[PDB]
């Protein structure tokens, strides 16, 4: 008699548990982990407009997303981090114009760590360079000097795919593409083929930085298809 | 400040000075003890039966 | 075209014919189941065209016979047949053993070639449904595919048997069965066509939605005009094996299956489009790559179906039709063993559970 | 067209004509 | 502050002398007189199926037949490990859950993570439903581990780098606990629930009286930060796993280490600990996908259970030693005898 | 325990020279990436260089390429900076850290507030 409630009530639980699980795949998660000054909170708030953790929920061409911003958590990410080894993607943010004496190496070294962490070996970064216009406004003032913290920026050459933007001064475009080109240099050494690192020059305010999001997880995911299916 | 804090990490240092230990060995007879004493009490250590093992 | 009892029906009907007509001397007219003889001239060679009703018979030729002057028919000499000649109108007669050599040889290559896929494939079928992890939607689909791929093997064994070794409900069934399984394998490569192209296009993927209306439109379509094409045979035609054609009702079948691997090739080169593009986002070694991808990924979307596929019915003593029988019959029945090879043998996470699974086992 | 299919059919049609023209070479030689 | 400094220094000095002192022979002489356990051949008895993203943790019941498990999407579910038939799915507010306690009355349970959150959910309410009996705020790091003391005080760790004691009738922290430098991982309850161990990832364990809510003792040798701790069934010693792929036993009395699990072929470190019923083995969830149970007093590897698809996050015995649970980072829960 | 002793540290004109040392036990010296971070006055904690567990790949921050030198002896279980061209900018307190795990490639949080596998530090001004 006791067995036969306990299968009822069981199956009772199979039913919701099933509707959650649907739930559950309909729904992306994403980690946005960023500095304090990087506008990660900005972006947050655009996004928003548009406590140990929070949470936004914002749906994109009737998909949903969970975004999770770390907060009132301390410094020492290592094993909080390993949280979010299945999420759909890390978007880290970077202040672009920061380049705490340097903190833009700060960000380089948190990349590095991230990109090389076994548990994130399989999870897609996001990168948002979103300082970009602090970054132009910088460099156009002359008080950059940027190869005094990074002598490589010297000899360093604007790529030729480069796409500057309308009315955008040349060295502008060569300081945010050696940004780009610095935290590729980490993403690209032994990615193979399992996690992908998505470079974008944002701002803070920028509504197109939803829309980046969503075409990024919209490729993670035919990529882990392609990938289920040996073509990639 | 970092005062208050080194302040703490002696006091705590100094009490674990204080505190008395006994011999490895008596400890290490103390655990063999109890393990022997309760080695036959341990399904994991020693199977069971299908009859009394409940997940059979 | 012509059937044999049709031919025996004409020929009786010549032979009554012949009847009607019945009811220095020349020669009596007679019936000699071949020809009907008007009167003949006294000792002389009567000639009469070759019979209208028989096909096999050179129609621009004429038999002859010889009669005698008191009015009988002239005897073989030494036999009591009474003499003919019918050489005129068997010219055309030829034995041509090498039509029959070829089908024997078609036969063999698809049959041998069908035996190992049916094997690879229920090997397959059994690791997959076996290994509790692998159970997925992409391998739920490829059982059905593997499941689809063994049906059509052995409904095409069966067929064979049955038909080749008489026109009942036995056979015509047996010739049903082999359409429809030919069907549901040609759809279920299908399906695993457009059920990649929905997990790359269709951004996320609802499995509950999409998942039955796939197994259905897979088994169940082919089905439907199967059972057209039955319905339609047993209302027009109806007569002997349906193994014979009947007009253009075996394009009932055929326009559909055809139909579907047009737009599975669709499917397969945008699929290859957007690797080339994938790899394109992140040299020569891309391009290796995509070559790669794209030739494992040509057994499962039977992009070989696409080469052939618009030949009309030919003729069998032809290049086009041999070479065309050859390439398919080798082809279609090693497909499935492809399949199998490439997406249960070489597939890495299948790998890695037998491996896991046999060292487990010997420790 | 679809191989298999075709393939059967041309061999039931060769399978029928290789009987009309046995049975018309047995009538032939039961004839004469 | 220089002078502080020295002190320290002094004091740490003689804290190693004196442990130095105390130990003349190592558990393996001590040990000579009993006899290796040999292979330990485990097998996968249950498997509980639901859970949709990595498990992080698990506790068995007193009654050793019901558990609960937390999972990443978000669900405690409460399993009836004889027949696997689930007997609660209670709905998380955070999906970010970290660890999931069981009360020893089995009225309620707990769970918590990176919302730094101890939420206490009833069990056998009048409705019968599962209501979140309460909310305990006050953490500042996310919460690692929770343990029940009963149905009205509960111990909890946090990345704050601090422990707590809860009093859960009125929701306010009872106690204390400070003194790790790194995120507290795991906790431990001694047998007799007035003094407790807790790792953290400053490559320390900490043994704090419950009532006093003060360090009795540090426990120093890991080189990595220490992701699992348990007490010894007798009480006066206890186990830890580290990041630094090895294992350690420590005992209580003797304010040293006795043990040392490795191997060279491990080089990944520790998840979860958990002694058996008499202590004699010692179950160790690896990030290699597998668990290793060790000869807890040989220092040897007796067996593996192998059969976990992903990270092996969560351990449990249950009270009696019937059966272990394992949790791992596939969704899956596996009962091993 | 992990311990981290730095010395060497010292008064210095600029342009000059200087060997920071880092007495490294409580752990296997070769099984860890080691980094070198200052903290200027004023300043948060900066990440310097670092040196991966045989001593193969080496890292810099871009202000001390070509100036600083990093590198290990795991025989001695001790780490070494080589400090030359020296500027006033250099001036601050120089903590040995430890990545907090052994065989990764990731070394989260060694620039952290409250890291624990981070020594005390050495002074060094310019």
């Amino acid at each position: 008699n006791e067995e036969k409630a306990q299968r009822e009530a069981n199956k009772k639980i199979e039913k919701q548990l099933q509707k959650d699980k649907q739930v559950y795949r309909a729904t992306h998660r994403l980690l946005l982990l960023g500095a304090g000054e990087s506008g990660k909170n900005t972006i947050v708030k655009q996004m928003r407009i548009l406590s140990g953790i929070f949470e936004t929920k914002f749906q994109v061409d009737k998909v949903n997303f969970h975004m999770f911003d770390v907060g009132a958590q301390r410094d020492e990410r290592r094993k909080w981090i390993q949280c979010f080894n299945d999420v759909t993607a890390i978007i880290f943010v970077v202040a672009s114009s920061s380049y705490q004496t340097n903190r833009l190496q700060a960000a380089l070294k948190l990349f590095d760590s991230i990109w090389n962490n076994k548990w994130l070996r399989d999870t897609s970064v996001i990168l948002f360079l979103n300082k970009q216009d602090l970054l132009a406004e910088k460099v156009l003032a002359g008080k950059s000097k940027i190869e005094d913290y990074f002598p490589e920026f010297a000899r360093y050459t604007t790529p030729e795919d480069a796409t500057p933007e309308p009315g955008e001064d040349p060295r502008v475009t060569r300081a945010k593409y050696f940004i780009r080109d610095e935290f590729l240099r980490i993403s690209t050494a032994s990615g193979d083929g399992r996690h992908y690192c998505y470079p974008h020059f944002t701002c803070a305010v920028d509504t197109e930085n939803i829309r980046r999001v969503f075409n990024d997880c919209r490729d993670i995911i035919q990529r882990m298809h392609l990938r289920q299916y040996e073509l990639l | 400040a970092s005062i208050a804090q080194a302040r703490k990490l002696v006091e705590q240092l100094k009490m674990e000075a204080n505190i008395d230990r006994i011999k490895v060995s008596k400890a290490a007879a103390d655990l063999m003890a109890y393990c022997e004493a309760h080695a036959k009490e341990d399904p994991l250590l020693t199977p069971v039966p299908a009859s009394e093992n409940p997940f059979r | 075209v012509m059937t044999k009892e049709e031919q025996i029906f004409l020929l009786h009907r010549a032979q009554a014919q012949c009847e009607k007509r019945l009811k220095g001397r020349p020669c009596l007219p007679e019936w000699d189941h071949i020809l009907c003889w008007p009167l003949g001239a006294p000792g002389e060679v009567v000639a009469v065209p070759c019979p209208d009703y028989i096909y096999d018979f050179n129609h621009k030729g004429h038999a002859y016979r010889r009669c005698d002057r008191n009015g009988s028919w002239e005897l073989v000499p030494g036999h009591n047949r009474t003499w003919a000649n019918y050489s005129e109108c068997v010219k055309f007669l030829t034995n041509e053993t090498r039509e029959r050599e070829v089908f024997d040889r078609l036969g063999m290559i698809y049959t041998v070639g069908y035996s190992v896929s049916l094997a690879s494939l229920t090997v397959a079928v059994l690791i997959l449904a076996y290994f509790r992890r692998l159970h997925c939607t992409r391998n739920y689909i490829h059982m059905h595919l593997f499941l689809s791929f063994m049906l059509r093997a052995v409904s095409i064994f069966v067929k064979d048997a049955v038909l080749y070794s008489a026109g009942y409900a036995g056979c015509r069934v047996a010739v049903t069965f082999f359409l429809y399984f030919l069907a549901t394998n040609y759809y279920w490569i299908l399906v695993e066509g457009l059920y990649l192209h929905s997990l790359i296009f269709m951004a996320f993927f609802s499995e509950k939605k999409y998942l039955w209306g796939f197994t259905v439109f897979g088994w169940g379509l082919p089905a439907v005009f199967v059972a057209v094409w039955v319905s339609v045979r047993a209302t027009l035609a109806n007569t002997g094996c349906w193994d014979l054609s009947s007009g253009n009702k075996k394009w009932i079948i055929q326009v559909p299956i055809l139909a579907s691997i047009v737009l599975n090739f669709i499917l397969f080169i945008n699929i290859v489009r957007v690797l080339a593009t994938k790899l394109r986002e992140t040299t020569r070694q891309q391009y290796r790559k995509l070559l790669k991808s794209t030739l494992v990924l040509m057994p499962l979307f039977g992009v070989h179906y696409i080469v052939f596929m618009a030949t009309p019915y030919t003729e069998v003593s032809g290049t086009l039709w041999q070479v065309q029988m050859h390439y398919e019959m080798l082809f279609n029945s090693f497909q499935g063993f492809f399949v199998a090879i490439i997406y249960c043998f070489c597939n890495g996470e299948v790998q890695a559970e037998i491996k896991k699974s046999w060292s487990r086992w010997t420790l | 067209s679809v191989s298999e299919i075709q393939l059967m059919h041309n061999l039931g049609k060769h399978l029928n004509s290789m009987e009309r023209v046995e049975w018309l070479r047995k009538k032939l030689q039961d004839v004469h | 502050l220089d002078q502080l400094r020295q002190e320290a220094e002094q004091l740490k000095n003689q804290i190693r002398d004196a442990r130095k002192a105390c130990a003349d022979a190592t558990l393996s002489q001590i040990t000579n007189n009993i006899d290796p356990v040999g292979r330990i051949q485990m097998r996968t008895r249950r498997t509980l199926r639901g859970h949709l993203a990595k498990i992080y943790a698990m506790h068995w019941g007193t009654d050793s037949r019901l558990l609960v498990s937390a999972s990443q999407d978000g669900k405690l579910i409460i399993w009836d490990s004889y027949t696997t038939n689930k007997v609660h799915a209670i709905p998380l507010r955070s999906s970010w859950v970290m660890t999931c306690a069981y009360a020893p009355s089995g009225n309620y349970v707990a769970c918590g993570g990176l919302d730094n959150i101890c939420s206490i959910y009833n069990l056998k309410t009048r409705e019968g439903n599962v209501r979140v009996s309460r909310e305990l705020a006050g953490h500042t790091g996310y919460l690692s581990c929770c343990r029940f003391l009963d149905d009205n005080q509960i111990v909890t760790s946090s990345g704050d780098t601090t422990c707590a004691l809860w009093d859960i009738e009125t929701g306010q922290q009872t106690t204390t606990f400070t003194g790790h430098t790194g995120d507290v991982m795991s906790l431990s309850l001694a047998p007799d629930t007035r003094l407790f161990v807790s790792g953290a990832c400053d490559a320390s364990a900490k043994l704090w009286d419950v009532r006093e809510g003060m360090c009795r003792q540090t426990f120093t040798g890991h080189e990595s930060d220490i992701n699992a701790i348990c007490f010894f069934p007798n009480g006066n010693a206890f186990a830890t796993g580290s990041d630094d792929a090895t294992c350690r036993l420590f005992d209580l009395r003797a304010d040293q280490e006795l043990m040392t699990y490795s191997h060279d072929n491990i080089i990944c470190g520790i998840t979860s600990v958990s002694f058996s019923k008499s202590g004699r083995l010692l179950l160790a969830g690896y990030d290699d996908f597998n668990c290793n149970v060790w000869d807890a007093l040989k220092a040897d590897r007796a067996g593996v259970l192998a059969g976990h698809d992903n990270r092996v996050s969560c351990l449990g015995v249950t009270d009696d030693g019937m059966a272990v649970a394992t949790g791992s980072w596939d969704s899956f829960l596996k009962i091993w005898n | 325990q992990v311990q981290l002793q730095e010395s060497g540290g010292g008064l210095v004109q600029p342009g000059g020279s200087l060997r920071l040392s880092c007495a490294a036990s409580g752990f296997t010296f070769s099984n860890y990436k080691m980094n070198w971070v200052r903290q200027a006055p004023g300043k948060g904690l900066e990440w310097v260089s670092d040196i991966s567990q045989s001593g193969a790949s080496i890292s810099y921050t871009g202000s001390v390429k070509g100036r600083f030198t990093i590198s290990r002896d795991n025989a001695k279980n001790t780490l070494y900076l080589q400090m030359n061209s020296l500027k006033p900018e250099d001036t601050a307190v120089y903590y040995c850290a430890r990545c907090p795990a052994p065989f990764t490639r990731d070394c989260f949080d060694v620039t952290s507030t409250t890291y624990a596998y981070r020594g005390q530090g050495t002074q060094v001004t310019v």
